[PDB]
């Protein structure tokens, strides 16, 4: 786990590179090393500004503060929907890997009324017609085309919980 | 097989009005190495007496450090230091002296009357810790049998489901004052393969079915903690009226009656449930809208009679409890109580406070009122049992009698003739303690060290410290001002080691500034 | 420059480790690899929550978004200050390397009136008495001790600009 | 040695009401690899005509896409595509046809009257690009000499420092209507080792010292662009009254007079500065409070005389300019003008619009009014020169005369007798262009490709695209709706390649959603 940080002198310099640091004293030493200065010459460090902004003072560790949770495929569902209005009331994106799912369900909508359709549900078929290869905007196109006043069928998959 | 709570829940429930303090820590891995060393360093500080004492005094001089907050710090401290009870006691004694010195102007008889300072709550928690053994070994069983005796006793009569008023009670404000013809019924109830095949449950004519369901749930779950029982609204109840028919019985359905705008809750009498009726149990309010039994100078004799009859039933159980609480088991005497009472007498003499009645008050204000009265009123602190509004109202009368026994001097007429004998018992108790051979600091500290060691891995001290640090943050300059004022704190550079923590917890050395 | 990310399955799993990723499809493949799953089983990823929160969806690169500017010692100054009020009106921290400097100057204060004292100025001496070894709270102590109604002298250093 | 602006500043100043478009990109290294490919892909889209045309039409149907915005897109486009002017012209012609087709209901004589659509601004920028050569090689010098001739001419008389009114002017609203005895003065001024050792600067009796300072700054900086001059308030002025004394001269000091509440600005006359006075120059308003010269049906003859005398002075300079603007240099004819005028005639015939006067209007509305009138009013677009309120008011009169010459039909009486001859010139010009041999698409595109190639590394196209993408974001679903509607856009999956960009620029594939 090696972190690399970009570095300049606040008064103007080329960009130096700095490896991850544990405390603030080590940082100054590393900065001074990369610019060939006695480490006692560094006063303080700022973040994303060369200006003397004390709200942007850097006095702690920097690092990946991100925990990534992955959602696996879980329960398969098949629900009927009666398209009574023009708008089903859902929003569709895709994960950039072929699966398009529900990002939003507008409150009060036709879909919002259906207990067994929740957000993050992958849509696999419309009336048994598979949606493989279908971009999110092509899926939403198919839905709007569907006959208003008739019932259609979705094959879905909830993420496991 | 008394359903005692395990020590960590007992502590949890009496220390606070606390799942976080029994499990793992919620600090993300983002700042985990940072805060790890932060808390570690802060623990060192908290165990430094020259810090902790200033830290508490400083916090207690801030007006916006409310009473609610002061009691939180105390309980947080007791948990943070529960592995170092010798040290913890050392701090409490020091802070108690400070509290006595501050109240040297006021009347001596006013000491420890309420819990409005950090040390006073600390004292209560101290008493909780040291008395838990007494509960487990001596007081708990008579306390529990009494609770059972009360429950059984009240149930021999009708109880209104809405208002909680019953035929029988110790509390005159809870007397069901309708003259209701209660007819007892023996039902033959079965459960879904649970326990025995059929039980003979006793119920009243007048019981709503929720009430009947609760009585059946008791009958099927005697040897089980309440927290594991099915809720009364989690079970259905069928009545085998014959071999051809059975019916589901509810408090409210299409057969419920309306009288003057309100719906009457269904009772066994309503369904005309016969004596001996076989039932089957399975797994499955606005007073202006509903009612049950209450269709809406001096107590008439029959209401007085009923107060007496339930007083009478419970009397041996009650004596047994008060005796357990106010007596010395010669097997193992109350070391912690002797230890503290002697500390009281010691501090009293150092100030020429010799008035026997003032000392009585100090002891009373330290143990019977701090601990025992709240235990009597809250048996849910000690046991895994149901808390019902009415039984609490009975325990209120009993707690009041206890309070009156520890005193020196309309609704108080019920136990009036038992209070003198109780006072003698209390006074005898206090004397018995004053008579048993004194125990050295060494012996007490060995006993405390054992409590610490026994319950090592019960509480998450890190979480406790983390909460304490929040207060330590909110008053960082005040704490700093107070450390600068203290000669010993500055001489040891506690100001640095404090801010060293603040920098770590905040991951920011620039969270440490000074004005000039 | 190697980034390492922490990973769980949203429905519960031990923590796996994942190396830095360029696009979103590569991420799923890496997650599935670390938990021994076919990569087509992953639906979507969330950040810092196991819950199905579409506001916490992860659909781009993660990495160090931080540029570190270091401030070197620059001009040395020596100013006189007449302590007319009890409060000089400045705030003092230190860089965690022996230098204590001015983090704030309260508006309208005695110091705020002096043109030649700006924020981020290191304080090196008070009446020629060096402040080496002096923590930020010890420096502020010395200032408050100074006689009210007399003039004192600061040796300062501005960061270079 | 005319102080022409370099092409990139000329472009910058006429395209917008723009430092970012000449230097480097402000995208942090945080998202730099991300946006790098984003802009790259977006450039491919912008150069896809089947995208760009829909993209512009779609944006122009949104009511909150203001006129100010439409002109910004146009100029942003001209810069984004300045390396592909062949393609850019192709787009402008297509959008111009669409604009003509939309206005097939309205009166033909109303085409291109204002600049309230993307294509109309595009057209103006097109004209700017293609005419810049004319400026550099033919029109610029007479334009500049005229400006000098005006400046020199107005300065032969008093000028009020506050109101800008002068004795001499082309604009009757700017006539100094006080009869001020102006006495010319020849000063002998020196600078701090700059230029020549002593100069003979001519000034008026009545000049404030700021005015005198400006006149001295002109005299010392003839061969230098104005942007490098010292400002008049950046220089001091001493007067060697003798060998024993010298004094600093200011507009305002301890010697300034007050008349009826207001302070009178100091003038050469005020200090009693003698003829021949030696000065030294060195480096160093509320109308109700101050004044200079203005102490506060039909024009009296002397004011008319002064309008005539300055008209007279400038007349040869002015003819020279109008001739340069409205004539064909046989050396190199106006290829781009021929090319576009022919496009006008072509589109006119396709709709049976043959009215000679309508075609005249189309051409007039395409070049003389689009480009030339704004150049006359804003010489600061072309040269590095000072912009003064009064000279602008003179150029206003001249610009008006130009406008009147391109037309077909009180303050307009000054150039009244010159307008007929100018109309003949304009009509002769238009005809001369219609007569020169037509140029093929091939020749035009070769000429455009050369402009593109000449000024390659002048503008930061990335920044230009980045700005265009902001509009592309704000109307993302509308753009998407418009691409879905177009048969050719859907057939080529432009919807994907669009959102592919949006995902990259935003670093978020979930910035791409669809409703249903």
């Amino acid at each position: 786990p090696r972190l690399v940080f970009h570095t300049q002198l606040a008064h103007g310099s080329p960009t130096g590179r700095i490896e991850g640091f544990t405390n603030v004293k080590e940082l100054y030493g590393k900065i001074a090393e990369a610019f060939r200065l006695p480490a006692a010459e560094v006063m303080f460090c700022t973040l994303n500004t060369h200006k003397v902004d004390m709200d942007k003072l850097l006095g702690g560790q920097i690092g990946l503060e991100d925990f990534i949770f992955a959602h696996v495929k879980g329960q398969r569902k098949e629900v009927e929907v009666f398209k009574s209005e023009e708008a089903l009331g859902l929003t569709i994106t895709d994960n950039g890997a072929g699966y398009a799912f529900i990002k939003r369900i507008k409150e009060g909508s036709v879909i919002d009324h259906i207990q067994l359709i929740s957000v993050g549900d992958m849509i696999e078929a419309i009336n048994g017609q598979s949606l493989l290869g279908c971009r999110h905007y092509e899926v939403a196109r198919l839905l709007k085309e569907l006959p208003r006043g008739r019932t259609f069928t979705l094959k879905l998959t909830e993420p496991r919980k | 097989g008394i359903p005692f709570l395990e020590y960590k829940h007992f502590v949890t429930r009496t220390f606070f009005p606390t799942h976080p303090l029994l499990g793992e820590w919620n600090i993300p891995e983002h700042c985990r190495p940072s805060m790890e060393e932060g808390i570690s360093l802060f623990s060192s500080l908290l165990n430094n007496k020259h810090f902790l004492i200033v830290f508490v005094h400083a916090l207690e001089q801030q007006k916006d450090f409310a009473v609610r907050d002061r009691c939180s710090l105390a309980s947080l401290l007791t948990i943070a230091l529960h592995g170092k009870l010798e040290y913890y006691t050392s701090i409490m004694k020091e802070l108690l002296v400070d509290l006595i010195d501050a109240s040297a102007a006021k009347n001596p008889k006013l000491m420890l009357r309420r819990t409005e300072s950090v040390v006073e709550k600390m004292l209560t928690n101290w008493m909780s810790i040291c008395m838990y053994g007494c509960l487990r070994e001596t007081v708990g069983e008579p306390f529990f049998l009494l609770l059972c005796a009360i429950k059984q006793q009240i149930n021999k009569g009708s109880i209104d489901a809405i208002t909680g008023k019953a035929r029988y009670t110790l509390n005159e404000e809870w007397l069901l004052r309708e003259n209701i013809e209660a007819k007892p019924r023996n039902l033959n109830v079965s459960f879904q393969g649970c326990g025995m095949d059929s039980l003979s449950v006793r119920a009243m004519d007048t019981d709503t079915l929720t009430q009947v369901k609760e009585k059946i749930l008791e009958a099927f779950c005697k040897n089980v903690p309440y927290s594991q029982w099915p809720r009364a609204e989690d079970v259905d109840l069928e009545w085998f009226a014959s071999s051809t028919q059975s019916y589901v019985l509810r408090d409210l359905d299409d057969t419920s009656v309306v009288e003057d705008g309100r719906k009457k809750l269904n009772t066994l009498a309503h369904y005309k449930i016969p004596e001996g009726a076989s039932l089957a149990m399975s797994l499955t309010l606005d007073t202006e809208k509903y009612f049950h039994l209450v269709l809406p100078k001096v107590l008439p004799e029959i209401y007085l009679t009923r107060l007496l009859s339930t007083k009478g039933t419970l009397q041996k159980f009650l004596d047994d409890l008060f005796k357990a609480i106010l007596s010395i088991r010669e097997d193992k005497p109350p070391l912690a109580v002797k230890y503290f009472f002697d500390f009281l007498e010691e501090q009293a003499e150092k100030r020429g406070i010799s008035d026997p009645d003032t000392l009585h008050i100090w002891k009373t204000n330290s143990l019977p009122l701090r601990f025992w009265v709240n235990i009597l009123k809250n048996p849910q602190f000690v046991f895994d049992i149901e808390k019902t509004d009415h039984i609490d109202a009975c325990l209120s009368v009993i707690a009041q009698a206890f309070i009156d026994a520890c005193s020196i001097s309309t609704n108080k007429l019920l136990y009036a003739k038992e209070i003198p004998e109780y006072r003698k018992t209390v006074q005898r108790y206090y004397k018995q303690i004053q008579d048993m051979t004194p125990l050295s600091e060494q012996e007490m500290n060995a006993h405390l060290a054992e409590e610490s060691r026994k319950y090592q891995n019960e509480f998450n001290t890190n979480v406790a410290m983390a909460e304490i640090y929040k207060y330590a943050k909110r008053y960082r300059p005040q704490i700093m001002a107070a450390l600068e004022a203290n000669p010993t704190a500055r001489r040891t550079q506690l100001q640095h080691k404090f801010e060293q923590v603040v920098a770590l917890m905040e991951n920011n050395i620039y969270e440490c500034y000074s004005e000039a």
